[PDB]
């Protein structure tokens, strides 16, 4: 599985409404700035070295998910089971989290 | 007993006490609309208020006791550029000898200098990381004590909060001149407010400390979660004492409706600067005037009123059918021409019946003047829901702990930041 995955490295992301269903990614280097992501659901994603900036996360679905040396600024997560274990490394600044799923406090795997 | 007390009169800044301090002012200092007693000092140059005192009353004995006290509202710190940055607020020093005030990141400063250059610092620590905060962008009544003798002692809302001695310092000579403005602060977007500044010849005790902390509380008058007046026509998010992580919310509109506690509250983050709770959650609740006789929107101790709660970006009001089952009535958002008869004039309280002040209560009531009782939340199967009783009005009769009936009108602020 893990000789499958797909890297990609370098990403600019500018002001669109962007959902999807995508498994064993990686992200490395992105920076996204004024961007909707709706109800998406993420398996076995990763992303790395990133910025998030005013984004907007809603109805999120995280499934072995986790943020890496990334930086999220004036974004918000609402509606989304994106909780504090799968932000590794990361730094919030004026971010807000609303209507929390309901969840475990650990990496459990949805197999 | 006050040798120096500012505060407001027309149009201008005056002194109660028989000095007559000459009160010098900037052209960059700001008053609110409502309480226009208190004070907003800005981060730039022309922020200035400058006070002076009489060469009769300067601070320069071996063994003289004096104390300060004042009202201070500081917003919430966003980012780091505000971490180690101590910043004067109140100055009184010249030659390196006198008094100051000052505040750093979550702290506020007492500071003394003698002509020998000794430093004793109190001071009162806020965390920042707090669920509810009684202390970031909230109104704190600040009083300092200096015993020459013994020791120095700050008080945070009547409380004694920290203490150094100061026995080792020998003479202070304190300024002619008093100066309220930041001083060394790098955040270029930063102010303090400030209200009833007073000084005193004397180490004022615990109860001389408490007797001014009810005088300047203002207790005839409601306040909002910000320690403001509270307003009619004004929309407000409701924290419930008692449960403070839910929010109020509805599920339908009508007499078939209720409406309830939700939760859990979300938070705002800032990493290792602040991860508070979400105060804009929920149903806000305007309060509209039904007999108050006053012309101003403040709302007063024991004013029949409304309230409007707002769903959907429409105003419903809240209202309870008197004559149901138990004791606890339910709570229900009507449409405003289509509540009848139904029980909703609400009396609003700042204090007890014996006058001690408390936080907010509201009393519901009927055509008739009973009491259906405190408007407080009783759980049905794990659904708070939230209902007007008068178990309440019997523990305060009983003088026992009241559980769930005290609530917090919290508006949207500049001085929270939450994105709403
Ligand atoms: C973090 O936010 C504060 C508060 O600003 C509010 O909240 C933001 C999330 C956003 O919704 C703003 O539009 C809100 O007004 C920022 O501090 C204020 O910033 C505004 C400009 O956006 C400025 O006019 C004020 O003077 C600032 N107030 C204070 C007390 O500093 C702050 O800049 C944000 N953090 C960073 C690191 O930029
Ligand atoms: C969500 O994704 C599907 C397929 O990825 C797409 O067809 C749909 O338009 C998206 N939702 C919205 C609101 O655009
Ligand atoms: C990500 O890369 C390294 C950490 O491995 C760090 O030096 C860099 O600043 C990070 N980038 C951001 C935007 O945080």
């Amino acid at each position: 599985y893990a000789s499958r995955t797909k890297v990609f490295p370098g990403e600019r992301v500018e002001h669109v409404t962007f959902n999807f269903t995508l498994e064993n990614q990686i992200h490395r280097g992105g920076q996204y700035f004024n961007d909707k992501f709706i109800g998406l659901r993420l398996k076995s994603v990763s992303f790395e070295d990133s910025l998030f900036e005013e984004c907007y996360f809603e109805d999120v679905t995280s499934s072995n998910t986790f943020f890496r040396n990334c930086t999220f600024i004036n974004t918000v997560f609402y509606n989304t089971d994106l909780f504090e274990y799968k932000f590794v490394n990361s730094r919030l600044i004026n971010s807000t989290f609303l209507h929390n799923k309901e969840g475990c406090p650990l990496d459990v795997t949805g197999t | 007993t006050s040798i120096l007390s500012i505060v407001y009169k027309k149009d201008d800044l005056i002194d109660l006490s028989r000095y007559g301090a000459k009160i010098n002012i900037g052209d960059r200092v700001y008053y609110d609309s409502i309480d226009k007693n208190q004070i907003k000092l800005i981060n730039l140059e022309s922020s200035t208020i400058e006070v002076i005192l009489k060469n009769a009353i300067v601070y320069n004995s071996m063994y003289e006791n004096f104390s300060t006290s004042f009202w201070i509202k500081i917003p919430k710190y966003f980012s780091k550029i505000n971490l180690n940055n101590e910043y004067t607020i109140i100055n009184c020093i010249e030659n390196n000898s006198g008094w100051k005030v000052s505040l750093n990141y979550g702290e506020i400063i007492w500071t003394l200098q003698d002509n020998k250059q000794n430093i004793q610092r109190v001071v009162f620590k806020y965390s920042q990381m707090v669920n509810i905060s009684d202390y970031i962008n909230r109104w704190i009544f600040v009083t300092i004590t200096n015993n020459r003798l013994t020791k120095s002692k700050i008080y945070i809302n009547g409380r004694l909060i920290d203490q150094k001695p100061i026995s080792n310092l020998g003479n202070i000579h304190a300024s002619n001149k008093i100066m309220f403005k930041l001083d060394g602060c790098r955040d270029p977007r930063r102010y303090i407010m400030i209200k009833y500044f007073n000084l005193f010849d004397k180490e004022l005790n615990e109860k001389e400390i408490k007797d001014l902390y009810d005088s300047q509380s203002n207790s005839g008058i409601l306040k909002d979660f910000w320690g403001n007046y509270l307003q009619y026509d004004k929309p407000y998010y409701m924290l419930n004492l008692f449960d403070p992580n839910k929010y109020v919310d509805v599920n339908n509109i009508g007499i078939r409706g209720y409406m309830y506690l939700k939760g859990p509250r979300g938070s705002v983050v800032t990493t290792n600067i602040y991860l508070n709770s979400t105060l804009y959650e929920g149903t806000k609740f305007i309060i509209k005037k039904y007999a108050s006789g006053n012309e101003d929107n403040i709302v007063r101790n024991n004013d029949r009123v409304y309230i409007n709660v707002v769903v959907k970006n429409k105003e419903y009001r809240l209202a309870t059918n008197a004559s149901q089952a138990g004791v606890e009535k339910i709570l229900s958002a009507l449409e405003i021409p289509d509540v009848g008869n139904l029980s909703q004039v609400v009396v609003m309280k700042s204090k007890d019946d014996q006058g001690i002040r408390n936080k907010c209560k509201m009393n519901l009531q009927d055509n008739n003047g009973n009491d259906i009782g405190f408007i407080g939340f009783h759980l049905y199967d794990n659904i708070a829901k939230l209902v007007a009783s008068n178990w309440y009005n019997r523990q305060v009769g009983k003088a026992s702990r009241t559980f769930g009936c005290s609530w917090e009108f919290i508006p949207v602020d500049d001085g929270w930041g939450e994105s709403s």
